[PDB]
């Protein structure tokens, strides 16, 4: 549903 | 005593726009007004302007404008994850817990960060590079004006009490990680970090503002003020993906506005 966010923290 | 300076510290390099360089600024040229659409035409024409804006073309004003103002938080937001990974502790989060605060947070910690480039007269745009009136924020078609208003009322008041950076960063940490977010993992694990980060603005108004011995309980506030603009915000950019064939949403913004309110 957030993919950019668990991308963001991840990198 | 550690965890203070680490937050001040991670600010500082995480923002472009701290509170002492707005200030300052408002030094060959003042900072480019824009009180009008004529002057906005050609704001938006500006080498400046063109390089950072994402070349946008929209032919509404008010359009512009709302996709112009998304540069900003998606530039925030990003900004906003690296400063909650600084913050001890948040790392430990589970995703969960990391992305499900960042959702509620990202809105509510620009709103207090947005007032230090606010001022009655305008808020600083471009990293300074221009003014915008807040009269002419306030001009443009409904439902547009309605956005800039409240946050400028907030950042009246909130503007007041007064913050140096240090101040901010701490309570921007604690805007960030909040217990009572839906859907977190663990409630004790943000709780307890809230506690501590919490506690060190108390230590820390003692020293700082002795002369306003009321700062916690006033600062506390704000949380509640700035819960319920993000709520107001929120259900005003649900109005505009409905209501206008135009506008366009970012989607990182779409991610975190979704399930929001
Ligand atoms: C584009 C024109 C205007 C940009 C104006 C305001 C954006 C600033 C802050 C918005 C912050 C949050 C948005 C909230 C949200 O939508 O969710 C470029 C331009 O011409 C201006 C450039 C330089 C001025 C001299």
């Amino acid at each position: 549903r957030h993919k950019i966010l668990h991308r963001l923290l991840q990198e | 005593k550690s965890l203070a300076k680490r937050i001040y510290e991670a600010y500082l390099k995480n923002f472009n726009m701290n509170k002492v360089k707005a200030r300052v600024i408002l030094s060959n040229n003042p900072p480019f007004v824009i009180h009008d659409m004529e002057t906005l035409c050609m704001a938006e024409k500006t080498l400046v302007a063109k390089l950072v804006a994402n070349g946008i073309q929209n032919k509404e004003a008010e359009v512009r404008i709302f996709h112009c103002c998304q540069c900003t938080s998606v530039e925030t937001v990003t900004e906003l994850t690296e400063f909650a990974k600084a913050i001890p502790g948040f790392a430990n989060l589970d995703l969960n817990d990391q992305v499900t605060l960042l959702k509620y947070g990202v809105y509510e910690a620009i709103f207090a960060m947005l007032s230090s480039v606010m001022n009655k007269d305008g808020m600083l745009v471009a990293y300074g590079n221009g003014f915008i009136t807040r009269e002419f924020l306030k001009s443009l078609r409904k439902p547009f004006c309605d956005i800039m208003e409240p946050k400028f009322d907030f950042a009246m008041k909130f503007n007041a009490l007064e913050l140096d950076d240090s101040d901010i960063s701490l309570f921007v940490a604690a805007i960030i990680c909040c217990g009572d977010r839906p859907g977190l993992l663990n409630v004790g694990h943000i709780e307890k970090m809230q506690e501590g980060i919490v506690h060190v603005l108390r230590l820390h108004l003692q020293s700082n503002h002795p002369d306003d011995i009321f700062l916690l309980p006033k600062l506390l506030q704000k949380m509640a003020d700035l819960r319920q603009l993000v709520t107001e915000h929120a259900q005003l950019v649900q109005i505009i993906k409905k209501t206008e064939s135009d506008a366009a949403l970012h989607p990182l913004l779409q991610e975190i506005y979704r399930d929001m309110y």
